């Protein structure tokens, strides 16, 4: 009963106990007064698999992970966060809440038993990193793991190659370690030769674990003064590899050493993260409040973990079925219908545009997230994860990185189950009825959206006065209102309670896909544009073109004359380009690791900066360019401003195409002439 | 007439850029403002074909995020604000680009390639210059009389100062018009007759040039075109001529079938003159006199200066109310008027194509 504040859990040691599917786990606490504490857990075959949604015996043959071997996880990535999310499941179902940062009571065999909720806590300090390392690995060797998977992140590869040959951490040339002391450290080569003593201390612990018929002996690194890191990942690995090779070197206990991150996966993963899930015994954060509040929030295993924070990704068919039983039949049968192109509420068909009106666009903040939290209880009749969820939905409204873990939560929450999507989408449904139903009856008239976003015309304002904030007001109320008591009628309860944003209020909309709409003020010369990608520099230099375009295009207000200015805008683009022909990373194309250039051999021999490849590929052209794969400044043949310019232009005319027919009834598809005029400037 | 075949076999396409886009344009698609300028000596990059294949392989290695031999090194141009790509092979820092790239034919055999960023221009044409003091005290008024006085005056790193073809490169612009005369004549031909049938291609050629760029004010009495007749006449069987005219004032030309337009219209306006197929003719077999195919991308004319392995040496056809004769006998030394993309001596226009 230690009145105390764990400041991380990391796991230990995975072990089979003498006689048999109940592998246990040994934890590491990071404990901290107004210290260093261990927690034994066991998880069972059933627990492991609905983690994982794989055997046991594959969980405890990363045991080899005690050892030089450093990326154990690229061999089975899902394993690990199946055992890390599963150990921090068994801890607080056997050891009880518990709640990193957070004033604590602990009482500890040497095993903390028991740990139920409970002063000023100390505030986390920050430790800042900085760190760079030459890895030598033979770009041949890294050339052959793409050869197999020709997608892969390079990144990936480049780890994967020091897991192939381990030795390439060893010879590596090689930190800062700033800590409020300092340490800095040469290595020319990190197996040969501040203190490492007022950075870290040293601990050994006695322990008697239930499942291990001996006094285990437990050494640990202890953070003095600093609680995390603020920040490469071979880099990294390779440090803190000397660092476990040097302290568990005479007769002990020996820990995990696994880290996840998308440079792990094969096909990356879009957001950075290093998770520490293993010897060091401390994160590394790779503004940082936010990454401080997630970590405490949901114990630390976000991202590392995945969806599983929230729940079992087996677990969650049952919910999925449970919360569809809850629901109004009419509500069900839409759960059970859904299907992703369906069209609900009638909306503006594109080709199209709304003249001098009230335009509005509303939007209900974070629905997606506050309906998952809503049908996790609904469909509750182990509700950790859930709570976890409901607790980012009540904080993400003012706590903008909470919102970011829910945008990728409630779609990485179905990037799994494939019929919680459908609860989503049913119910979602229901909520879009509901608008349409009420805009009937508040002047106001549905133009298009989703249900979480939407946009109309409010077909009854006077296109002029004052008399307008008034009615949008009246109908963001009655619509707040109904939503909201169309989801209780359900038996769906929210968290707090729905905001109907107003987004903004404009006069004129154009729409020319099913996501593409431009908005503008005709009062007050404000727009918005969306549906226009922005897959470089050059696209955000062309959606700021296409804007002024369309200024000048409804301040209109024939077709021809339309396509004058159209012309014009086009030609001044092109000749801007040319001014920035050379400019190699303004024509670099975000290319995901899903849309199919090959890469040049060349990059295979960028060193270090393969190494932060792990989600987008930055390409130039024809040959294609990977203009991040090369040391800076680049030299390059001249760069293919034709193709780009080809291609943005493609967009562009999709856009004036539709405003062309929108606004003005021409069925003529607008066309640009480039190979005829301005081809030559690029030739 | 004339007007007639502009009028139905040409079709004109320019894009009028402007303020800083034109100097842009001017600055990247043209040789450097000092790739012409003379050079006490020269920094370049000579060598026969084979050494220039293995000197490029080993630019490569020094050229690492480029992809990876008259494609190549006429592709090897860009500069940004650090020394451009090329300096690997010619192993200067303070080149500049766009640069010019030669074709040397070699006794006995072969051929080398050079691609210069600057040369000893006065090397090559001193022994062809006329003094201001000679011009100036000759004292002759006709100027049939006067240019006729005047023309009556006048290794692979050392070879290429006696054969050295100019490479058409269709990256870059064109600021002169460069026309390949090969008269082929079946009597031989005196020399004022010649003249004075020099005299008759300007005038009709310059018509032409009017036509094709009609924002210009090409005076057909002053406008700069300049003769070189490759060495009393003594030539029986061909008659080689250059003749060389600036782009007109806001012109520049871009392509390879631009140009190839733009030398047959002229062609065809010289065959139109009645005076020139008079004072011409009855010397002259056939009538092809300008080799249009010379244009295309990867081909070589010899510049006026070097000869055949006949210098190309000039005619000086001195205009009619020409108004300083000095400078027009001393354009025919400035290589700038006799090379494809020199620089040019507001707004601009780039004839892009004509069909």
């Amino acid at each position: 009963w230690v009145e105390e504040s764990v400041s991380a859990i990391t796991l230990y040691a995975v072990w089979l106990p003498p006689a048999r599917e109940y592998f246990h786990a040994l934890v590491y606490f990071v404990c901290r007064n107004a210290r260093a504490r261990f927690a034994e857990v066991s998880v069972t075959a059933t627990e492991l698999r609905d983690f994982y949604g794989q055997a046991v015996v594959a969980a405890a043959r990363a045991a080899t992970t005690p050892a030089a071997s450093p990326l154990e996880p690229l061999e089975n990535p899902t394993l690990w966060r199946a055992l890390y999310a599963c150990v921090l499941a068994a801890l607080e179902r056997q050891t009880g809440p518990v709640a990193l940062f957070a004033p604590l009571r602990i009482g500890s065999t040497g095993l903390v038993v028991k740990v139920e909720r409970a002063g000023p806590p100390a505030a986390p300090r920050a430790a800042l990193l900085v760190a760079e390392a030459n890895i030598d690995i033979d770009p041949m060797a890294l050339a052959a793991r793409v050869a197999e998977h020709p997608d892969a992140r390079l990144a990936w590869a480049r780890l994967a190659a020091i897991r192939d040959t381990p030795q390439c951490a060893s010879a590596a040339s090689l930190v800062n370690i700033t800590t409020g002391a300092l340490f800095a450290r040469e290595y020319q080569t990190l197996a040969f030769p501040g203190a490492f003593g007022d950075l870290v201390e040293v601990c050994e612990v006695g322990l008697r674990p239930r499942g291990h018929p001996q006094r285990v002996t437990a050494r640990v690194l202890l953070p003095r003064d600093y609680d995390y890191f603020v920040s490469s990942a071979p880099a990294l690995v390779a440090l803190f590899r000397q660092w476990h090779t040097t302290v568990h070197a005479a007769p002990a206990l020996a820990p995990v050493f696994a880290f996840l991150g998308p440079e792990f996966e094969v096909r990356g993963g879009p957001v950075p993260y290093f998770a520490v899930l293993g010897f060091p015994g401390w994160p590394t954060f790779t503004l940082v409040r936010g990454a401080a509040a997630a970590y405490a929030a949901l114990l630390g295993a976000w991202p590392a973990v995945g969806a599983r924070v929230v729940l079992p990704p087996r677990a969650w068919p049952g919910v999925a079925s449970a919360a569809a039983g809850c629901l109004l039949p009419a509500v069900r049968e839409a759960v059970a219908r859904w299907h992703p192109a369906t069209k609900i509420i009638q909306l503006l068909d594109p080709p199209a545009a709304v003249g001098p009106v009230w335009t509005a666009r509303f939007c209900f903040p974070g629905l997606r997230a506050q309906l998952l939290a809503a049908l996790a209880d609904l469909g509750g009749s182990g509700r950790t994860g859930l709570a976890r969820l409901d607790a980012l939905v009540v904080a993400a409204p003012s706590e903008p990185w909470a919102g970011a873990v829910l945008e990728r939560l409630v779609p990485d929450t179905c990037n799994a189950c494939p019929a919680l999507r459908q609860l989503l989408g049913g119910v979602m449904a229901a909520v879009c009825l509901q608008i349409e139903e009420t805009a009937s009856s508040v002047k106001f008239a549905v133009c298009g959206g989703d249900g979480g976003a939407f946009w109309g015309v409010f077909n009854v304002d006077p296109q002029d006065a004052d008399a307008a904030s008034g009615v949008i007001e009246d109908a963001r109320r009655a619509i707040e209102t109904a939503v909201g008591a169309v989801l209780r009628a359900n038996a769906v309860r929210l968290r707090h309670p729905l905001c109907l944003a107003l987004e903004g209020v404009y006069t004129h909309a154009v729409a020319w896909s099913q996501a593409g709409v431009w908005f503008w003020n005709s009062r007050d010369n404000t727009d918005h544009l969306g549906g226009f990608p922005l897959r470089g520099p050059a696209y955000t230099t062309a959606a700021g073109v296409v804007r002024d375009t369309l200024r000048r295009v409804l301040g209109l207000t024939d077709a021809l004359t339309a396509r004058g200015l159209m012309e014009d805008a086009c030609d001044r683009l092109i000749l801007d380009a040319f001014n920035k022909r050379l400019d190699a990373e303004y024509w670099s194309v975000r290319v995901s690791p899903f849309e199919a250039d090959p890469l040049p051999p060349t990059a295979f021999r960028g060193g270090a900066l393969l190494d932060a490849e792990h989600y987008w590929r930055r390409v130039v052209r024809s040959v294609g360019v990977p203009v991040d794969l090369y040391p800076r400044p680049l030299v390059l043949p001249p760069v293919d401003c034709a193709h780009h310019l080809r291609e943005i232009l493609r967009e562009i005319e999709l856009v004036f195409t539709g405003v062309l027919a929108g606004v003005w009834g021409e069925g003529g598809k607008f066309v640009y002439p480039f190979d005829d005029k301005m081809s030559f400037l690029f030739a | 007439n004339i007007g007639e075949y502009v009028k139905h076999n040409v079709t004109p396409r320019e894009t009028v850029l402007d303020g800083d886009t034109a100097k842009a344009y001017l600055r990247a698609r043209t040789y450097a403002p000092g790739a012409l300028t003379p050079a006490p000596a020269y920094c370049g990059a000579v060598d026969s074909a084979t050494k220039m294949m293995g000197r490029l392989a080993d630019a490569e290695k020094l050229l690492v995020p480029r992809g990876w031999r008259l494609l190549r090194l006429a592709a090897t141009e860009q500069q940004g604000p650090t020394p451009p790509a090329i300096a690997a092979l010619i192993r200067n820092a303070a080149v500049q680009t766009p640069l010019p790239v030669y074709r040397i034919s070699m006794v006995p055999t072969g051929q080398a390639f050079a691609a210069l960023a600057w040369d000893d221009w006065a090397r090559i044409t001193r022994d062809a210059r006329l003094a201001e003091a000679v011009v100036s005290a000759e004292a002759h008024p006709d100027h049939g009389a006067l240019g006729r006085r005047l023309t009556d005056r006048i290794d692979a790193g050392g070879q290429m100062y006696v054969n050295r073809n100019e490479i058409f490169n269709g990256a870059l612009a064109i600021t002169n018009i460069i026309l390949d005369l090969d008269i082929a004549l079946k009597e031989p031909v005196p020399f004022r007759r010649l003249h004075e049938a020099l005299g008759h291609f300007r005038r009709g050629a310059l018509a032409a040039v009017q036509l094709l760029f009609p924002a210009a004010r090409v005076d057909p009495d002053a406008y700069p075109c300049y003769f070189f007749k490759s060495a009393v006449c003594s030539c029986t069987d061909k008659i080689g001529l250059r003749v060389c005219m600036p782009v007109p004032a806001p012109y520049v030309v871009h392509g390879s079938l631009t140009m190839r337009g733009v030398a047959r219209v002229i062609q065809q306006a010289v065959l139109l003159d009645r005076d020139f197929v008079e004072a011409i003719g009855s010397y002259v077999k056939n009538f092809l006199l300008i080799d249009t195919g010379v244009y295309a991308h990867g081909h070589s004319l010899r510049l006026p200066y070097f000869a055949k392995i006949g210098r190309l040496l000039p005619v000086f056809v001195i205009p009619p109310a020409c108004k300083d004769v000095p400078a027009f006998v001393a354009a025919h030394a400035d290589p700038r008027r006799f090379h494809f993309h020199a620089p040019p001596t507001r707004e601009i226009r780039v004839l892009h194509s004509l069909g």
